[PDB]
């Protein structure tokens, strides 16, 4: 689980 | 450059067309040629703006993920001697990505952040810069990387302290901001707690102002909360 | 050219790791590369160059096939007039996969195949270039359309001679090739009937074959098998 | 459902 930036 | 003689209108068409195609480098070079136009650009081409180049390095970057870990296996203890061929295309991946960052910070420093007086604009400018910035520390290896996190440090800042003053803490631009400060926090400056101190103070305002908000205003904040939530339960 | 520099080694490596990166561009021209340093190529050499265009020209095709669309639906009755710059696009896309068509033609007729002597890498590269005449037919419109179908057909149809003579019906390339022959017939040459013929002619001797197979091999062909019994399902 | 090529 890749941790979540603004996309 | 290249779109000089293009219509701005046509450069915003042709950016929508290409999203569709799912062609993020042709999006970005033409939202490229609209910027340069001199133009201040409205809500919808800044969302253009920032989709086209965020495709765009984000391939860059997940390609540079890859090359990296197996770059880091080459040298690894008992690991086999394959020569230079790894770390060269790394560093060519890694190149490559530089210069798209160099791209986007160029533009927001040729006009855009110093034209932008409105808090939306201004903010989303600033956010970019430090998300820019962002991306060249997370590959940057030397003696400028105090530098350039101090950047991405300083633009995220400012873009925080006006969406703090200017803003409600449901805007999506607001919460967008403080998730990526957040990980910025996290990953980039070795502050794990300070992230998370963040993204449950952005969480916990934005909660207590949903009230306020139509249906569709709703749904888009409770939308970037969700990753806020994502990231407490990851990091917790 | 720009990989007259790299070893050949070196550029079957890089292919690899692009690969692995997902960076498809780079992975055709460090095999366009490997291919220009004039020697024969390996059965993994050439699944690497075939992977690498088919990447490439695949991104192209599904794009223009979107941009196709939208142009189709500006030029219904009742559509407003919006200039131009759907056509423009839909032609710059066009032209830049004619141009990686034009790329790997270039390479098989210098001089992939005039040097393959095996059926396995002559058939494969003759494969390669009734693929690569059957897109440029996809985005042909005008007097040389004929021609291009014609080259497409004459290509497969070589391979398909050769192929039944030196191949077994279960060979994984002799499948390949009559899986995309039949698809040319169905939606390039308007012979839907000879399509459908070929694929279940194709099937039904692979499975009388199949009981002279190592279990891996047997994987391999029910593999591609299947991808013909996808078609006929389709298409009756 | 698009048909399938060698992919
Ligand atoms: C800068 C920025 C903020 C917010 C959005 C947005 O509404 N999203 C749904 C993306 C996830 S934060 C987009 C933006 F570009
Ligand atoms: C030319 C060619 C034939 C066969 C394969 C293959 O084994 N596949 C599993 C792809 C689907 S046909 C690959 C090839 F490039
Ligand atoms: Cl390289
Ligand atoms: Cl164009
Ligand atoms: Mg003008
Ligand atoms: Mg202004
Ligand atoms: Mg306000
Ligand atoms: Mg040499
Ligand atoms: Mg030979
Ligand atoms: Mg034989």
């Amino acid at each position: 689980r890749r941790r979540k930036s603004c996309q | 450059g290249a779109m000089g003689s293009m219509e701005r209108a046509s450069l915003i068409q042709k950016a929508k067309l290409a999203e569709q195609a799912e062609r993020y480098e042709d999006m970005a070079a033409f939202m490229k040629g609209a910027v340069e136009k001199g133009e201040e650009l409205s809500n919808e081409e800044r969302n253009l703006l920032s989709v086209a180049y965020k495709n765009v390095v984000g391939g860059q970057r997940a390609a540079w993920r890859v090359l990296s870990s197996i770059e880091q296996k080459s040298n690894e203890e008992g690991s086999e001697e394959k020569g230079p061929e790894v770390r060269e295309y790394r560093e060519k991946v890694e190149t490559e990505l530089q210069g798209v960052c160099d791209t986007v910070l160029g533009l927001l420093d040729s006009h855009l952040i110093k034209e932008a007086g409105d808090a939306e604009s201004r903010v989303f400018y600033l956010k970019m810069k430090g998300d820019y910035y962002r991306y060249l520390a997370e590959v940057a290896t030397g003696d400028d990387k105090k530098r350039i996190i101090d950047s991405a440090r300083s633009a995220y800042q400012e873009a925080m302290d006006i969406s703090k003053k200017e803003m409600p803490p449901t805007n999506p631009i607001r919460l967008g901001l403080a998730l990526n400060f957040s990980v910025f926090h996290y990953e980039i400056a070795n502050s794990p707690e300070e992230a998370i101190s963040l993204a449950k103070t952005t969480f916990d305002e934005a909660m207590a102002d949903l009230h306020t908000l139509s249906e569709d205003s709703y749904k888009d904040s409770t939308l970037i909360m969700q990753l806020l939530r994502d990231n407490l339960t990851l990091w917790t």
